[PDB]
DNA sequence: ATTCGCCGTGTCCCTCTCGCTGGCCTATAGGTTAGACTT
RNA sequence: AGCGAG
DNA sequence: AAGTCTAACCTATAGGATACTTACAGGGACACGGCGAAT
């Protein structure tokens, strides 16, 4: 019966309205504008991007690579590789950490995927909508002032 | 005492004990253990002393460990040995200005052999250029000073913890056994009676099935226990039969997927635990299981790596403590307790000091220069290669690269003092790599468990998000080759205290029974009392027979760093306000006097002279010349020496280090004589702040919550004043459309701003500067859209000052720099900032507060002759602090200042029979010691106080309770009650208001959300949070909150049209539509959710 | 601003290419030297926008009078250069990929949706075993 | 069946399905807890943030 | 700690009673690192309900 | 000019954490030489302020709407008791209390 | 052997805020691009 | 990485 | 000065033939799965 009552709140969520489970699988993936991916130099001149660059690059390749193999004609096994490299890669994009490895760029460090933009406090819901920077504004130290 | 320093000051002590041990080589922590690494003659001697039979350095034992590298097929061998060191390339200073490495070439021997027929290769190869700890004990990096702070880690070894469970409230042991880079290993003993064998953390194991892997029979499992039910249960309910079924399984459960097959089982069973190439528990992990086990007796250690003796005394120690025996008498070896160690106990946790460190680093270095020579020999073909060949240095010197610059560990050295420097050394840092993190770290962990001490500092920790994770070292603490602490103690041998100061362990001091330090000591060595207060093994505290006692410590203040060791009365003050004093003393500012305190404790020459900031005698001799610039030294046999002095230097924190010279042409000099004070140095002594005339009345409020008011006079007479030293540097680069140049010919400019620079466009040493001013012109090419836009360094907003020097770079000069960087300029400016309101200052026992007010001279309490008090204290901070040692403090201070004699016309007073002459009298300003713990008692300070000298006239201002009659400087009329006068010694904190006032109207905005950038060293706003948020939602002031979320931050079109409606004065337009939430909208999309807006 | 709703929902290929205003191609970001967006890289100018205001590739647009034109040599839209910051991008996947939130997150809603198990999802869409789409 | 429901729509459901076909659904009230309750929204935006 | 400790900070406590009273002062500290933020989180869930 | 333009132009006053709704006050400000917000110290309570190195934060509503709030709604004197039981917190207390 | 009811174990999101300081080797066709004269 | 306020 | 007119440069593509074959905390909570009575 528990079984059964789950199952049926996830499918009841397509039924009821009219949104369909096809948008579940992608043929396409968005690619999040420039400005929020930035690239800029910096000290020396010296560009320094985000890590966004390095997932969709490597989506990129991946299906690039795909696409080639496939125009040629390869044994399934390959292809298959290809498309098992492009599903975590993109896996790695959405949702890095998630499934597989962290994909680690260097240093070993984790690279940051668009969800990190939003679980935990670096996401962007707690740190710059719940609370801003704000101009015309300081600070000091204080002291008493009791003839005020 | 003698203080055995020929130049220390003769202050007096109240000490009531003598010392059988001076203070160490406070540096010897750092020095020894880096010449450990290096090998010099001075540690092999020591060495020779305390071990002749293994002397070894770090480096041999890296390079031992890693020779003889050997390929798969063996037929070629490559083999290092005597790594030797050249002299420094460039001395200390010229490195730390010219921003080169002080650092030494390493040479090794490399051996290159073959074995198929029989060659040797010998060759002096170049292993980098590896770093050279200074003779202060800090390394300097890219003329950068940097400091290894001492790691704190669990020793390698084997750990049995019981735990009860609740579901039927039994106890069940579990060992741990730790390697050094090896493999996990747990046996664990549940519910039932099934001894687990849970490998690489993988789902739990009978026990049969190891011991048959070992070849242990059936047979040889039962006849060796015949009494544990427990394990018999498991023999009968493993459910396994067949050392190749064993293996089988445990091939099958390691390597799933991996066809089994028994050789590789037995193979790869070896390899993982017993090969000496994946389990390698070093010395001290072996050390630590033998004395666990008492498997061999002490003799040399060479087999770090685990053995099935071990594995099966493990097994058995662990079903007998489940059993509960006494003590296991292994099979052929040493009987030892059955005993469940403790992680936190400092016999099990170890000091990872500097030359481990550079060890390990060197070690993993060298492994992967391994590996890449090992795969080198394969591509290579055989009597074509040469030992230069085979040896690429990039691992290595990238690891030591990679280590002193990015790392935890080597951390930017903090000098705002000579103390914070160090201070900074000495110090534990339980969290690095390798070790717990803050998130792990649990109450267990920071807690003072009862053996640190005299191994830690239980009062010294920061308060932020590290209590108990940063102690620092003891002051007579000693650190073993294993990296234990060790502590000195002294052997009573049936009550007579004798003088043998033998260095014991955590673990050796539980085994024995410890006594106080203050105790009554018959001057024979025999004890008065029939029971004195003595520790146990457990840490508890009880009465013992006397004539047990067999060990008693060296002297109170064994068990405080130096920091604390300092603190005057600390034995009155609360353990937190203690705490907190400790602390600041590593941040009070140098000034420009440094009056030595007129109350300390022994602590204030020693921490001085160790800390290196005065210059020292090397030898004795007769002062020749003596300059501002340096001094000239006739030394006693024909030679001199001209000791250089850092004039105006500039601190790791912008304070200033200046040395003054304190010797005339005329004087003698004996060897290790204080030749020059420091930045907080006054003729030797650490003097870091002022003796000031302190009262205790709450003055109009002024001084309300902590606040400190000041007398003008502090700032008239410049008391309290720092010379804080700033840096600004720029470069001028080449670049695509033209090369920089730094000149006079700046945009179009008024003349005005012109002024200060000289002909080279940087500007002239000694020109005031102020904010907004220029510093060094600078031009960039413009290109297309003048040849040349503006970007001259201008100095930050708030600054200004002197400019003390100007330092020049240019690639004419041939001189090292960023490529592209046609020139480079230093500018130092700096201010001589005075006492301020809203400063910080503090005592010695965190009775810290801000300058709320300075009072002029005039308007101040005074005393019967017209003496303004030069501060004043809030009462209502002394109770409740439980920090009255303060009261105590400048009740002696006021002793100190106005001098006493004691009349002995009848004999000597009862109270004073304890004092020892030299104190009965003291002219003024008689600076005198109260060591730590023991020291001025309160019956002591009561008769100094009732008999002291009138000052000019016959009148003694202060009566006997300490308190004297203050006249109100602002109305006339006395305090109709006496106020508690005295001297207390207070130093200016390094948390001036000027680096710290802030405001922005319109600044550098961040560029992926356009909210305002954060920090003082750009504008930044100030964080407008979520808490702020709630509080703006609680009051329901709506607007104010939209406008503080919308127009202020984040509406990129609101922001002009606000900024043009108030400068026009139009009404202020309505808020938009956040752009970060624009931007939130557009991730959302790239993340394949719809998210859409619609309002119809 | 009228705002009322913010109805999330999945989104299909269709939508995905609905937004885009291009197809970056390529992984190329900015040239070696001269430091320009590359043509159907991950920054090209026709895509998202231009880096510069009223500007275009070639450059032979510069005044702001003929705002809202795209060129002919390079087909970049003259527009402001902020308008990156909105302008988005898609990229087409030779074959089809699932989303990883809806895949592994717990409990697993395509497993549940289409009766699966977890373990047995990882299998098939990461090749590791076949499903049968039918049989008559 | 054991979905929850705050308690105004529950009564309003009851109501409306009472006409046209009584069928009252027959509900029991719950504790939540805060964490749940938070979740437990009409607004995404809220529970996402939290 | 069954001892207990018998001297008044005004007349001086001697160095294994100090030690001793570091015990509490350390874990009294502690203590308050963690539960101010404890009492944040639960003053944020409050706030959301 | 400065001292005439700053004239009845209400300030927040703010120091993190602000736990409770009485964290940010709005005061009337008036210029002082040095440096630090000199703290009228009976609100000192409400934001558990000490002067031993705190450091608060100083915000200005601009909108006619933001500044009417600042005066009426924020201001430290329409605040003496706590929203938590009503009981006082800008009274005499510690120094005062003694006097 | 399936049903249903219990236990049992494994894998994962969350625990205050605000400041400050420093730190390989070519070969070739086609695209592309530098410089210069001019009316 | 270190530090200040609670 | 753009409009030609002249003269380079630079780069995506491609091409060369001993041999060599398996890397390198903790806590709460829920969901996926052991152990036992019933039909
Ligand atoms: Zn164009």
């Amino acid at each position: 019966k528990l079984r059964a009552l789950k199952r049926l709140k996830v499918v009841a969520a397509f039924q009821q309205s009219g949104n369909s489970p096809m948008g579940m699988v992608l043929d396409a993936v968005p690619v999040i504008p420039p400005e929020l991916r930035p690239m800029v130099q910096l000290d020396g001149g010296r560009f320094a991007t985000s890590d966004l660059n390095d997932l969709y690059r490597r989506v990129i390749n991946r299906n690039n690579r795909l696409k080639r193999l496939i125009d040629l004609g390869a044994p399934e096994i390959i292809v298959n590789n290809e498309k098992r490299m492009l599903q975590e890669s993109v896996d790695a994009l959405f949702d890095n950490g998630r499934r597989g490895r962290p994909v680690t760029g260097p240093g070993n460090r984790p690279l940051k995927s668009l969800s990190d933009l939003l679980k935990g406090k670096q996401g962007r819901f707690r740190q710059n909508l719940l609370g801003k920077r704000v101009d015309y504004s300081g600070r000091s130290v204080i002291v008493v002032g009791p003839q005020l | 005492s003698n203080n055995s320093v020929p130049g220390a000051p003769n202050r007096v002590s109240f000490a009531k004990l003598r010392e059988p041990l001076e203070v160490p080589g406070l540096l010897d922590v750092q020095t020894d253990s880096f010449e450990w690494l290096i090998g010099s003659p001075r540690w092999r001697e020591s060495a020779a002393e305390r071990g002749d039979v293994n002397p070894v350095g770090g480096l041999e034992e890296v390079l031992y460990e890693l020779s003889p590298i050997e390929d798969f097929s063996g037929s070629m061998s490559l083999s290092f040995s005597d790594p030797r060191f050249d002299d420094v390339k460039a001395p200390v200073d010229e490195c730390k200005d010219k921003d080169m490495t002080y650092a030494a070439p390493l040479f090794v021997t490399a051996e290159f052999i073959n074995n198929n027929t029989g060659e040797i290769k010998s060759q002096t190869v170049f292993m980098g250029d590896f770093p050279m700890m200074t003779e202060k004990g800090t390394f300097i990096i890219n003329g950068t000073e940097r400091v290894v702070v001492s790691q704190l880690v669990r020793s390698p070894g084997v750990y049995f913890d019981e735990t009860i469970d609740k579901s039927t409230d039994k106890t069940l042991h579990s060992v741990k056994v730790i390697p050094s880079r090896g493999a996990w290993l747990e046996f664990d003993v549940d519910k039932r009676d099934t001894v687990g064998v849970r490998i690489d953390r993988k789902r739990r194991q009978p026990v049969t099935v190891l011991l048959k892997a070992l070849g242990w029979t059936s047979e040889q499992i039962v006849e060796r226990f015949g009494f544990s039910e427990i394990m018999r249960s498991t023999l009968e309910k493993d459910n396994t039969v067949g050392t190749d079924e064993a293996l089988l399984d445990i091939y099958r459960k390691l390597r799933p997927g991996e066809p089994p097959t028994k050789e590789s089982a037995q193979t790869l069973l070896e390899n993982l635990f017993f090969k000496e190439k994946r389990y390698d528990l070093a010395r001290v992990g072996r050390y630590k299981v033998n004395k666990k086990l008492g498997l061999h007796v002490g003799e040399p250690i060479t087999s770090s790596t685990l053995t099935e003796e071990d594995v099966v005394a493990t097994i058995e120690y662990l079903v007998r403590l489940h059993e509960g025996q006494t003590t296991m008498t292994v099979p052929g070896g040493v009987e030892v307790p059955v005993e469940t160690d403790d992680i936190d106990h400092f016999g099990n946790r170890r000091l990872r000091t500097v030359g481990e460190l550079i060890q390990n680093q060197i070690r993993v270095g060298m492994s992967r220069m391994e590996r890449v020579v090992r795969e080198r020999m394969t591509t290579q073909d055989v009597e074509a290669i040469t030992p230069q060949t085979l040896i690429n240095i990039r691992p290595v010197v990238a690891a030591i690269k990679e280590f002193f610059g990015t790392s935890q560990l080597s951390q930017f050295m903090d000098q705002n003092n000579p103390l914070s420097g160090l201070t900074h050394k000495r110090r534990l840092s339980a969290l690095g790599p390798g070790g717990l993190s803050r998130e792990r770290a649990g109450l267990e962990v920071r807690d003072v468990h009862p053996s640190h001490y005299g191994r830690m500092c239980p009062i010294e920790t920061p308060e932020g998000p590290n209590i108990g994770l940063i102690g620092s070292l003891s002051v007579y603490a000693r650190v073993n080759p294993f990296g234990f602490i060790e502590t000195p103690y002294r052997k009573v041998v049936d009550g007579v205290v004798s003088d043998e100061i033998v260095y014991l362990t955590a673990d050796e001091e539980d085994r024995h029974v410890v006594a106080q330090a203050n105790s009554p000591i018959d001057a024979d060595g025999r004890f008065v009392e029939p029971r004195v207060l003595v520790r146990r093994k457990a840490g508890e505290v009880e009465y013992v027979p006397s004539s047990e006692v067999d060990y008693m410590d060296v002297s109170p203040r064994q068990m405080v760093s130096v920091a604390t060791a300092m603190i005057p009365f600390l034995e009155h003050d609360d353990a937190n306000r203690a705490l907190m004093g400790a602390n600041m003393q590593r941040q009070a500012v140098p000034l420009v006097r440094s009056e030595a305190p007129l109350v300390g404790t022994g602590m204030e020459l020693r921490a001085a002279i160790d800390a290196g900031d005065v210059v020292v005698a090397e030898e004795s001799g007769v002062i020749e010349e003596v300059s501002a610039d340096y001094i000239t030294v006739m030394h006693d046999n024909g030679t001199r020496r001209t000791y250089r002095m850092r004039k105006f230097a500039r601190s790791n924190h912008g304070t200033c280090a200046n040395q003054c010279p304190i010797v005339d042409a005329g004087d003698r000099v004996e060897a290790g004589q204080v030749i020059a004070d420091g930045p907080c140095t006054d003729d030797g002594e650490m003097a870091l702040g002022k003796n000031l005339l302190v009262a205790i009345m709450p003055w109009e409020g002024h001084n309300y919550e902590d606040a400190i008011i000041l007398s003008n006079r502090l700032v008239e007479e410049d008391v309290l004043t720092s010379i804080h030293i700033e840096e600004h540097e720029i470069d001028a680069r080449d670049t695509k459309l033209g090369a920089e140049e730094i000149t006079r010919d700046i945009p179009n400019i008024s003349d005005e701003v012109l002024a200060d620079l000289d002909e080279r466009g940087i500007v002239r040493i000694g020109a005031e500067v102020r904010d907004g001013d220029i510093l060094v012109g600078k031009v960039t090419p413009k290109g297309e859209t003048r040849e040349v836009r503006d970007t001259s360094l201008k100095v930050p907003h708030g600054e200004s000052g002197k400019v003390i020097g100007i330092r020049v770079f240019s690639r004419e000069d041939e001189d090292e720099l960023p490529a592209g960087v046609n020139e480079l300029v230093r500018v130092y400016v700096a201010q001589k900032r005075k006492i301020s309101d809203g400063d910080k200052l503090a005592g010695r026992h965190g009775n810290k507060g801000v300058i709320g007010k300075i009072l002029p001279v005039e308007d101040m309490p005074f005393l019967a002759d017209g003496t303004p008090v030069d501060i004043i204290l809030n009462t209502h901070g002394v109770p409740r602090r439980m920090n009255i040692g303060q009261i105590l403090e400048t009740h002696l201070g006021w002793c100190a200042h106005s001098g006493w004699k004691v009349d002995a016309a009848k004999g000597v007073p009862d109270w004073a029979a304890r004092l020892p002459d030299e104190l009965l009298e003291a002219q003024p300003n008689a600076i005198v010691s109260t060591p730590v713990f023991d020291g001025a008692q309160e019956a002591e300070l009561q008769g100094l106080l009732s008999c002291t000298l009138p000052n000019r006239d016959g009148d003694v201002l202060v009566d006997a309770d300490g308190k004297a009659m203050l006249f109100d400087g602002r109305s006339g009329e006395p305090f109709p009650y006496p106020v508690t006068v005295g001297y207390m010694y207070i130093m200016k904190l390094h948390h001036l208001v000027d680096d710290k006032i802030h405001a922005r109207s319109t600044g550098p905005y961040s560029m992926i959300t356009q909210q305002p950038l954060g920090g003082k060293a750009q504008f930044g706003g100030q964080r407008f949070g979520e808490m702020e948020c709630w509080a703006m939602q609680a009051y329901g002031a709506a607007y104010t909150l939209q406008e503080l979320l919308t127009i202020k931050s984040d509406d990129t079109v609101g922001r002009v049209k606000v900024y043009e409606a108030i400068v026009k004065g139009e009404n202020i337009p309505e808020p938009g539509i956040p752009e970060s939430f624009k931007v939130l909208l557009k991730e959302l999309q790239s993340l394949c959710l719809n998210v859409e807006v619609l309002s119809s | 601003n009228f705002f009322d709703e913010l109805r999330i929902g999945l989104a299909t290929a269709e939508d995905i290419r609905q937004w885009s205003y291009g197809e970056v191609k390529k992984p190329e970001t900015i040239n070696y030297r001269t430091l320009k967006p590359e043509k159907d890289g991950l920054f090209c100018e026709k895509i998202f926008g231009p880096t510069r205001d009223w500007e275009c590739y070639c450059g032979k647009y510069k005044r702001v009078r003929f705002k809202g034109i795209i060129c002919e040599r390079c087909g970049v839209e003259v527009t402001r250069a902020k308008v990156r910051r909105e302008r988005m991008g898609h990229i087409e996947l030779a074959a089809p990929v699932t989303h990883i939130w809806y895949f592994k997150g717990v409990p697993s809603r395509l497993g549940y949706l289409l009766d699966l198990a977890p373990k047995d999802l990882e299998k098939i869409i990461y090749f590791a075993a076949y499903v049968i789409t039918s049989v008559d | 069946p054991g979905s929850l429901i705050d308690r105004a729509e529950f009564e309003a459901e009851n109501r409306r399905v009472v006409a046209e076909g009584g069928e009252p659904a027959a509900g029991r009230p719950v504790l939540m807890g805060i964490t749940k309750a938070s979740l437990a929204t009409d607004s995404w935006l809220s529970a996402a943030s939290f | 700690i069954p001892r207990p400790v018998k001297s008044s900070f005004r007349e001086g406590l001697t160095v294994l009673e100090y030690f001793i009273n570091t015990h509490g002062a350390r874990k009294g500290l502690a203590d308050t690192a963690l539960r101010t933020a404890d009492s944040g989180y639960l003053t944020r869930r409050l706030v959301d309900v | 000019v400065l001292e005439e333009v700053i004239a009845e132009h209400p300030v927040l006053l703010n120091r993190a954490p602000t736990l409770h709704r009485l964290g940010i006050q709005a005061f009337e400000p008036m210029l002082v030489e040095g440096k630090a917000i000199q703290l009228h110290p009976l609100v000192c309570e409400a934001f558990n302020a000490d002067f031993d190195g705190d450091q608060m934060a100083v915000h200005l509503p601009l909108s006619a709407e933001a500044q009417a709030e600042a005066r009426i709604l924020m201001l430290s004197s329409n605040n003496i008791l706590s929203p938590a039981s009503g009981r006082p917190l800008a009274m005499p207390r510690l120094d005062m209390v003694t006097g």
